[PDB]
């Protein structure tokens, strides 16, 4: 048991009566094989980093380490003497790490790439390094920050910073956070200071930290550089192994190398009893102090408490006067005293001053900041001979003395509830003060302690107390955290992990110490590891932190374990919280449960303090059930005290209480977390306060004026007694009024300002029953405070709960983070919650919805959510089952020619039940089947059986113009011949052209918008009326928004038209599985027997759907952790030889995920393409878009909207064959049927920067993706969904039970009604309600009125609702001058302003907006702004960080956005991209698409603008027309005329200028030899230039005024205009290189007077003939002379327009 | 000692256990007279927020169904500023709740309160208070008396006769000893049914505090107070005790 400490040569022992002292001389100089490295030899930037060290060179230790530190990148462990200069050593390694990023040639320094972490044991020291590092590394312009002492979400930000100075624990919690995985990747330098802490009971934190950096890195693959800094102590060998330091980088410095070598001395006090022991030390201390003073040396005395400093300092003072007192007063009475006694007076308040007059200071915290800074600086300056210190000096300051005495080494551990000996690292920190390196020849360290301890502290200061692992003690807690990080699933992961621990390196090496059974059997302790892991796991399972099956061997992560890890809570404490926390847990109990925490196991009520404690236990505000014997009562009463900030006399107890508040926070939070998860409303609510109460160090029952640091102390006291409700003071909106309530004037104006800074919300919430069981809640919130940064920080978070009526059951929760950009402006939240059966049968009166500030007292705002009138819809009737037989075969269809077409000979299981009804009958049919069931073949039947009966004509309707394009060509090759039938696609963009295609075409394919626009004038269009068959595909999308409404508007009209004309039209509706087809089918007019509708599970290829939720992910699209699981699934696909595609919400995300996939694939055995790399390079050669080349190469495909078809097919083919194993696909391209075996949907969120939020996918968007999985033979496809927890419930549910298909028609009723009015289908008001009865809306408001907002809920109620619905609409319509009503019950008649809306498809809202924003003085730039605000563009995306780009783009464009509007709106995007179009700027593929979609919408809108302005007689209608042209050709009006000609680059344009060709006609005229030289272009390009130039118009404009002689003022005069071409044109198909849509040529005849800016007349015409003429009619102006002008203006070409000025006289 | 309450406050934590024993006074059903239906959730809560020793009271509002005009369902319990005692309680006036949502056509049906003396008839503080509240306003208002004791709660519904009211009007004040003129026959069994198939809710003062024991100076017994739907505070809830947090 005896382990005698070897003492260096020269050591000796003196025996004194009171204490045996033993002496260790300062060591001799080492062998000098070094040069102090002067700073000037450092590269020139660095040199700054070392400004004015007294030496101007590195000391011995630093100089020897400099090579490996600064020129090496190897890992390092440096063991050295106390006070050896660690900062500069750390600094050298820092600078090296920086070097790897900045360019040596470039001035610019990269700052985003590198994160540097410096771990240090105590906050005192952590802060110190932050200050020191900031000062020194200021010049390089890097940020040094203390890694945040308290909070968690506000850590995500602090990567504003480049140097993070943490304690081990803060960095353990940070790095143990699943979401921070993103940022651990940038950490390149990890400096662990005081690495010999490993031996302390805190040391396992360091083990966990390192075990995590090496072992858990995985796919990311690059470990940071590690530099350990240590005290010289046994086992440094094992330590350097533990942190993978190779011999190059291990250093150990003997005491010879301590700059300022240190002499030690150990007084071993021997007195037994307290009085005489205490005296012994005082004397012992006095002697040593005297000696040091008699040698002209200064001295620092460390004591355990803050009161000790002042009483020790006093003893000395007095004992010095008891004999002399000359010795320390001054160096000289003349020199010092006036300089001391000046300074002694000025800032000194306490008894400190009577000490300072005597030249001895005291120094502790809880002492005035100026007062301790005097002490430091007077002692520094020689004036104080003796500073008496608490331990903080040792970590905080840099204040050396020649001598340092530890008086006593007794310390109080509140953790251990007991007195204890100084830890080794404290003693070594303290002794690092001893010896001023610049000045002193040597230094002296004196420990004073009980003889028992002397042997121990000898070993510590003489390199003989070994560093040993305590990892077992914290093993259970630390294992759980890796289990929770998901790096352990099976216990082999656990025994590998343990290999990166210090424990392990240390067990191998001294197995007897660590009680190994048998190393020789166990080898590298594999059975031992496995056994520890087991026992650990079982105690975890026992407590429900994990799920464990020994036999199976599956480790699983509980929600409770997940709290324990995240909040850094002891497993045992989680147990207590588990059992004790209840639905009926109470405030009084919480305090008890709190006090039951493992963290407070050792707290004991000691005899002496018990009397004082009883005083507090009976004044305790919350009852304490427990005795004053019980420890729990102490912890409880202490915590209640902290909340009341009670003054404590005893030191013992005051330390205890401190210990409590520093844990109280995160324990109470862990408690809160559990109750919130478990749903318990009332304890959750209460815990949230306790949490507040522990932040704010105050109780709930206090007005929060006390919470503003910036309020006076008197003002709150008057308001607290005055009993006026807290909220009451808040209501007053007047600054004088608030002051009257206070009863003070000047405090009344300042508190008004404070009040406005107090957080408040407005909440409204309605509810919508989706099904019977499922209620959606739609909330609208406004945040009402004025932001101050000092008072609110970066954000104020807010708990939102929806709770039952009792207020005991949390039904939904979510946390809202308000930020300064969020306050003041409204936002919306929606969520679903599934009603319990009880409540399903009898709705409760209300639920509650509550918002509570996490931070701000009495900022809770709750509102009742009524269910007053509500009808829950009736439960879903079961889906129509399938008769079992696949019998039908292509042979069964009569004709032989038809059979060739289908290219599969057997019909599908689902296709068979239909086949009869589809092919045999001419009955209208409805089919509801999952995607991938081959409903297209169902459309094709109806078509075959249409033509088999020689019938007329058919229309096929789909929303996806992508699908229409594919399916045109498929159909067109296969069906063209079946009797000679002509099948044409409708492009929406020219209605006139579409009309013409109807006439040409036997089958039309169109989109609901397109066709609805055609169909509106069916009363006039006989070709629509004569329609025989209509396939409505994907009809389930009538649900889907404005365009859904339009689909339903469409489908309703065909019924109304059939009904009206007693015309028999076959309707075949193809669709997803609906939940209730009855209503839908009935609305389409289908006999109950023809309404086939199947369960979603029916789809024939088997398909498994795995859904995985994920924490804190609602915030973003997907996080690192989800991406990893996506990659595991893709690897699992690769291993089974199955192919997997992965769905992502953007193109960026496809690129970014590819990049991770390459990195992850390299760091695995499987990185295979499955094909040779030389063969892939011929393919990749096409390089249409370079970004795709790089990923494709490694086995990964990319599909986004806007690809080159080259790219598209090159990528598809490589997948098709099996070259590339994995495809990544935009949510958008989900339409492209690209079948695979496995599907991964990686994230289910979309950002729109319209509502500045993430939005979840709709079940459609999922079903369009789930339908890609298919099976091979028996094999079942697999789908993986990766979502937020909240969303999982909804997705799982409605992926198996269809989402009710309701109607969006209320949202477009204005246009709808105004339209059928305009076309005279509605002329009365009864007509309007009759009209409704043909809608799906109608059928839906009867079955689920509450969903629509019908309060009355009764057929009377609903019927009233509808009539008020038309009336409200009709009101708006007349009020905006779309219609008028007049007596014939009444006739409704459209005005122009609404007839123009009906005619172009443009919205009611958009016209309204234009009429207000347009004027006779409107500029072009205005009409562009006006345009950009059309409500039509709301579908146009705003991606994450488009405003950023858009701003930069703004800089390059000619026209500034009206500054008086917001920069975020889509109006902004629309505004610029239309300029990027006119100025032919290259755009990113994403703005290319946006621009295309923008351009779809514009020709209607611009024509509306021209037709508004012209109706109002204004002549700036023409500067609209200029715009119309600019839109078709992709140019400015200002641009050179030639530029519109296709493919005419600047170089072609410039050659045109040399020749003096100026106009398009000059180009027609060009000679062949000049042509062949200018037009340097491909055969196809020339084709267009040809096409353009032939088509380009040259029209001659002539008139004749009927009687130009007899002009009378005020009559209707008529003018005849004639228009002559050179030849009747081929067609009026417009040629434009830039406009991506079809366009007919049209022309505006304009008559007007320029001087008066006034348009007299107008006519829109098409010059489809060699010559034409038209008559205009206009009111003659006042008598006199008038200079009139005619214009003939084309809408599709620039510079082609003609004008004719004449004059008239009016009588 | 001052801290009589500490002992009671600890007691009230287990007050939820009294709800495994719920007894309702019953007699022969009469379809000629009314039946009062009290949702079980309201009872459970109202006890949970009550004291073990001091009386606690609230108004009840409800309304008839179509099925039977004589089945009065209690919909809402309105908890109002009040000052409790052992064996009696001072209650503020009938709240104005007209201007709250969902209050369409509620009748004030009466009051409901705790007590610590099981009787078969309305007692003398009951009759005083019942007359004080309802004498000149609405005579048919019932009283639901809850006998709450360790183990259980026992409910009992009464009407008051006009002799009762008159006698109560005569007694502006009640003393411990006077006991003058009192009759157990003043009150008559009213038909009470507890139901778990309807759920009612609470209306609480807007200031949130209903228990003005430790604030007995500020208690305004004819106060014009404001009200909202909401979850009622417990009897010894910190907000009902500003004063105890001043010592600390
Ligand atoms: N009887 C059949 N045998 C084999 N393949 C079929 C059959 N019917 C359809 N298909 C094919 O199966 C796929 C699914 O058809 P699709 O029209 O996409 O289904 P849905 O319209 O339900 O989404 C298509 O490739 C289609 O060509
Ligand atoms: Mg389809």
């Amino acid at each position: 048991t005896v382990t005698k400490v070897s003492l260096p040569e020269g050591s000796f022992k003196r025996v004194k009566p009171q204490y045996d002292e033993i002496h260790i001389p300062a060591p001799s100089k080492p062998v000098i094989d070094y040069e102090l490295k002067e700073i000037t030899s450092l590269p020139d930037w660095c040199q700054e980093a070392f400004p004015s060290s007294e030496t101007t060179s590195l000391n011995p230790i630093q100089s020897k380490v400099f090579h490996a530190a600064f020129e090496g990148d190897s890992n390092m462990l440096i063991c050295a003497p106390t006070g050896s200069g660690k900062t500069n050593i750390a600094l050298l390694t820092v600078l090296k790490a920086l070097s790897h990023h900045y360019n040596p040639k470039t001035k610019k320094l990269n700052l985003s790439a590198f994160k540097i972490v410096y771990i240090a044991p105590l906050k005192a020291l952590v802060q110190e390094q932050v200050r020191e590092f900031q000062r020194r590394l200021a010049f390089l312009g890097i940020k040094v920050a203390e890694l945040t002492g308290d909070s968690r979400l506000s850590r995500k930000q602090i990567d504003e910073t480049q140097v993070l100075v943490s304690t081990p624990e803060k960095w353990d919690i940070t790095t143990r956070n699943s979401n921070n995985l993103a940022i651990v990747e940038l950490v390149r330098l990890l400096i662990i200071d005081e690495i010999h802490l490993l031996h302390d009971d805190r040391g396992p934190v360091l083990e966990s930290i390192v075990a995590r950096t090496f072992w858990a890195s995985k796919y990311g693959q690059e470990y940071p550089r590690i530099i350990g800094l240590s005290a010289t102590l046994p086992n440094y060998e094992d330590v350097g192994r533990f942190l993978r330091v190779p011999k190059e980088g291990l250093f150990y410095f003997d005491s010879s190398f301590r700059p300022c070598p240190l002499s030690q001395q150990f007084c071993g006090i021997k007195e037994r009893n307290s009085l005489k022991k205490l005296k012994a030390m005082n004397d012992a201390c006095y002697e040593k102090v005297l000696e040091s003073i008699n040698e002209g040396n200064q001295i620092i005395v460390f004591v355990h408490s803050r009161k000790e400093t002042s009483r020790t300092a006093t003893w000395l003072k007095n004992k010095f006067a008891e004999e002399n007192i000359t010795h320390k007063l001054t160096k000289n009475d003349a020199g010092s005293k006036q300089i001391l006694k000046t300074e002694a007076a000025n800032v000194l308040d306490p008894s400190l001053r009577k000490l300072i007059e005597s030249g001895i200071g005291t120094h502790h915290a809880g002492l005035t900041r100026s007062d301790r800074s005097l002490s430091e600086d007077l002692f520094a300056d020689g004036l104080l001979q003796v500073l008496v210190c608490t331990a903080t000096l040792a970590w905080g300051v840099n204040l050396p003395a020649h001598t340092v005495i530890i008086k006593g080494t007794d310390v109080y551990s509140p953790e251990k509830g007991s007195w204890e000996q100084l830890s080794p690292q404290d003693v070594l920190q303290m002794l690092g003060r001893a010896g001023r390196p610049r000045y002193d020849t040597f230094g002296e360290g004196i420990i004073i302690t009980d003889q028992s301890n002397v042997q121990y502290y000898l070993s510590v200061l003489n390199q003989q107390l070994p560093i040993e692992s305590q990892f077992v003690s914290k093993l259970v807690d630390n294992l759980n955290a890796e289990v929770v990080a998901g790096n352990i699933k099976c216990r082999n992961d656990a025994v590998n992990w343990l290999a990166y621990t210090y424990l392990y390196v240390r067990m191998l090496a001294s197995p007897m110490l660590y009680k190994v059974p048998d190393i020789s059997s166990d080898g590298q302790l594999k059975k031992f590891r496995e056994s520890l892991v087991h026992s650990a796991l079982c105690i975890l399972k026992e407590q429900e932190l994990v799920l464990y099956d020994a036999e199976n061997d599956v480790i699983e992560a509980t929600d409770l374990g997940n709290i324990a890890s995240s909040f850094y809570i002891n497993h045992a404490s989680m147990d207590v919280y588990n059992r004790e926390l209840d639905e009926h847990t109470t405030q009084i109990d919480l305090f008890r449960i709190f006090s039951m925490s493992e963290e407070f196991k050792y707290v004991s009520v000691r005899y002496e303090e018990k009397r004082e404690l009883k005083q507090l236990l009976e004044k305790a505000p919350i009852p304490i059930r427990e005795d004053i014997d019980d420890p729990l009562a102490k912890v409880n009463v202490l915590l209640q005290s902290y909340f009341s900030q009670l003054k404590f006399e005893g030191f013992a107890l005051n330390s205890d209480i401190v210990f409590i508040h520093q844990n109280a926070g995160r324990l109470l939070r862990a408690m809160f977390e559990i109750c919130l998860k478990r749903g318990w409303g009332h304890p959750t609510r209460m815990l949230l306060n306790l949490c507040k109460s522990a932040t704010t160090k105050m109780w709930p029952t206090n007005c929060p004026l006390r919470q503003f640091k910036t309020c006076p102390v008197e003002v709150i006291k008057r308001l607290e007694a005055s009993t006026v409700p807290w909220g009451d003071y808040l209501q007053l909106e007047t600054p004088a009024e608030v002051g009257r309530a206070i009863r003070s004037e000047k405090y009344g104006k300042q508190v008004y300002d404070l009040l406005k800074r107090f957080p408040k919300m407005s909440v409204t919430c309605n509810a919508q029953p989706i099904t019977r069981s499922v209620m959606r809640f739609n909330i609208e919130i406004i945040a009402d405070w004025i932001w101050d940064m000092n008072v609110h920080g970066s954000l104020e978070p807010f708990l939102l709960m929806l709770e039952d009526t009792d207020g005991d059951s949390i039904l939904y929760y979510d946390v809202l983070f308000i930020t300064p950009d969020i306050v003041g402006h409204e936002f919306t939240l929606s969520f679903t919650y599934e009603l319990k059966q009880h409540n399903q049968n009898n709705l409760p009166p209300n639920f509650f919805l509550t918002l509570i500030s996490e931070n701000w007292w009495h900022s809770e705002f709750e509102i009742p959510v009524s269910f007053n009138g509500f009808k829950l819809p009736k439960k879903f009737p079961p889906p129509t089952p399938l008769l079992e037989n696949i019998s039908i075969s292509t042979s069964e269809l009569g004709n032989d020619d038809f059979s060739e077409v289908f290219e599969f000979k057997t019909f599908n299981k689902i296709q068979s039940q239909v086949f009869e009804s589809l092919y045999n009958s001419n009955d209208s049919v409805f089919v509801g089947s999952g995607k991938g069931t081959g409903k297209t073949a169902m459309a094709e039947l109806a078509l075959l059986n249409h033509w088999r009966q020689n019938k007329g004509r058919a229309v096929y309707i789909n929303p996806s113009g992508e699908k229409i394009d594919f399916l045109l060509s498929d159909w067109n090759k296969r069906f063209s011949h079946l009797a000679g039938g002509k099948i044409i696609n409708k492009l929406g963009n020219d209605p006139s052209l579409n009309l013409k295609l109807l006439a040409k075409s036997h089958v039309l394919l169109a989109t609901p918008v397109q066709f609805e626009l055609l169909s509106r004038r069916w009363r006039q269009r006989k070709n629509i009326q004569s329609l025989e068959l209509m396939i409505y595909d994907d009809a389930h999308e009538i649900s889907q928004g404005v365009y859904g409404a339009v689909y339903e508007t469409l489908i309703s009209r065909m019924i109304f038209i059939a009904t009206q004309l007693e015309k028999k039209i076959r309707f075949v509706c193809l669709s997803n599985c609906l939940a209730n087809a009855r209503d839908f089918g009935e609305w389409a007019g289908m006999t109950k027997s023809n309404i086939y509708n199947f369960s979603p599970s029916e789809r024939i290829e088997p398909l498994e759907i795995n859904i995985q939720s994920f924490k804190d992910v609602e915030h973003i699209s997907f996080n690192f952790s989800m991406l990893q699981m996506a990659f595991e699934a893709s690897a699992a696909a690769a291993g089974n030889r199955n192919s997997s595609s992965v769905f992502l919400p953007s193109r960026k995300d496809c690129m970014e995920v590819a990049s991770a996939f390459m990195k992850f694939s390299k760091a695995i055995e499987w990185d295979m393409l499955n094909v040779e790399e030389e063969q892939i390079v011929p393919y990749i050669e096409k390089l249409t878009d370079g970004h795709l080349r790089a990923p494709l190469k490694h086995g990964v495909g990319i599909l986004y909207k806007g690809m080159a078809s080259n790219d598209e097919r090159i990528v598809k083919r490589l997948y098709e064959y099996g070259a590339v194993s994995v495809l990544l696909i935009s949510k958008d391209c989900s339409a492209f049927a690209c079948k695979t075996d496995e599907v991964i949907i990686l994230g289910t969120n979309l950002y729109d920067g319209a509502e500045h939020k993430y939005m979840p996918y709709t079940i459609n968007e999922l079903l369009e993706m789930v339908g890609l999985a298919s099976g091979n033979d028996s094999m079942a496809g697999k789908v993986l969904i990766l979502t937020s927890h909240n969303m999982k419930a909804y997705y799982k549910k409605f992926l198996i039970e269809p989402l009710p298909t309701e109607s969006y028609l209320q949202y477009i009723i204005h246009d709808t009604l105004n339209n059928e009015i305009a076309n005279s289908i509605i002329q009365s008001k009864q007509d309007c309600v009759d009209w409704f009865t043909y809608s799906y809306f109608y059928r839906r408001i009867h079955v689920n009125p509450s969903y629509y907002g019908v309060r009355d809920t009764s057929p009377h109620g609903i019927s009233v609702f509808l009539s008020n619905l038309v009336e409200t609409c009709l009101n708006d319509l007349v009020e905006s001058s779309f219609i008028e009503i007049d007596d014939t019950t009444e006739i409704i008649s459209t005005l122009s302003n609404g007839l123009i809306a009906s005619h172009y498809g443009v919205s009611f809202f958009t016209i309204q907006s234009f009429v207000s924003s347009l004027s006779n003085t409107s500029t072009l730039k205005n009409m562009l702004y006006v345009l950009s605000t059309a409500v039509e563009f709301e579908s146009v995306p705003l991606r994450k960080g488009d405003r950023a780009l858009l701003v930069k783009l703004s800089k390059r464009l000619p026209l500034r956005f009206p500054e008086h509007t917001s920069s975020g709106s889509v109006s902004f995007k629309v505004f610029l991209l239309l300029q990027a179009y006119f100025s032919r700027l290259e755009l990113p593929v994403d703005f290319q698409n946006d621009l295309k979609d923008i351009l779809e919408k514009v020709v209607p809108l611009i024509n509306v603008v021209v037709d508004i302005l012209s109706a109002n007689g204004y002549l700036n209608a023409t500067t609209a027309m200029d715009l119309a042209q600019m839109l078709i050709q992709g140019v400015w009006d200002v641009d050179n005329p030639l530029r519109q000609i296709p493919h005419f680059n600047n170089k072609i344009l410039e050659k045109c200028k040399e020749i003096n060709v100026e106009t398009v006609y000059d180009i027609m005229a060009l000679e062949d030899e000049e042509r062949d030289e200018i037009l340097t272009l491909t055969d196809s390009q020339l084709a267009q230039v040809a096409a353009f130039v032939n088509n380009y118009p040259n029209v001659e404009l002539t008139y004749s005024l009927n009687n130009s002689d007899s002009l009378i003022s005020g009559v209707k005069q008529k003018i005849t205009i004639q228009l002559t071409r050179d030849v009747e044109p081929e067609n009026l198909q417009v040629t434009s290189e830039k406009y991506p849509f079809d366009k007919l040529e049209s022309w505006w005849l304009v008559l007007g007077e320029v001087s008066k800016k006034e348009l007299y007349a107008i006519k829109k015409v098409t010059l489809n003939k060699e010559t034409q003429q038209y008559e205009l009619e206009f009111d003659t102006p006042t008598s006199g002379k008038h200079n009139l002008t005619i214009w003939c203006v084309c809408d599709s070409y620039l510079d082609a327009d003609k004008e004719l000025s004449f004059e008239i006289n009016v009588k | 000692s001052k801290n009589e309450w500490r002992k009671s406050a600890i007691a009230n934590t287990l007050l939820y256990l009294r709800l495994k024993n719920i007894y309702v006074s019953a007699d022969d059903f009469v379809e000629e007279q009314n039946v009062y239906v009290l949702p079980k959730n309201l009872l459970k809560k109202f006890i949970e927020i009550s004291d073990v020793k001091i009386q606690v009271a609230a108004f009840i509002y409800g309304m008839s169904a179509k099925d039977h005009p004589k089945v009065k369902e209690i919909k809402t319990v309105v908890l109002v500023p009040q000052l409790g005692h052992v064996g009696s309680v001072q209650i503020s006036n009938i709240p104005d709740i007209g201007d709250l949502p969902d209050t369409e056509g509620l009748e004030l049906l009466g009051w409901i309160h705790t007590q610590t003396e099981e009787l078969k008839f309305m007692a003398a503080s009951e009759v005083a208070t019942h007359s004080k509240l309802f004498a000149d306003k609405k005579r048919d208002c019932i009283d639901i008396s809850i006998f709450s004791t360790p183990g259980s709660v026992s409910l009992s519904a009464y009407n008051l006769t006009d002799e009762g009211y008159q006698w109560g009007e005569e007694n502006k004040d009640i003393m411990n000893v006077l006991s003058e003129g009192f009759e157990p026959t003043f009150s008559t069994h009213a038909q009470l049914l507890l139901s778990d198939r309807i759920t009612g809710n609470f209306i609480i003062p807007s200031g949130n505090v209903w228990n003005y024991t430790f604030m007995g100076t500020a208690f305004n017994q004819e106060g014009d107070y404001n009200f909202k739907y909401g979850i009622p505070l417990e009897f010894y809830n910190e907000m009902h005790r500003p004063v105890h947090f001043l010592q600390f």
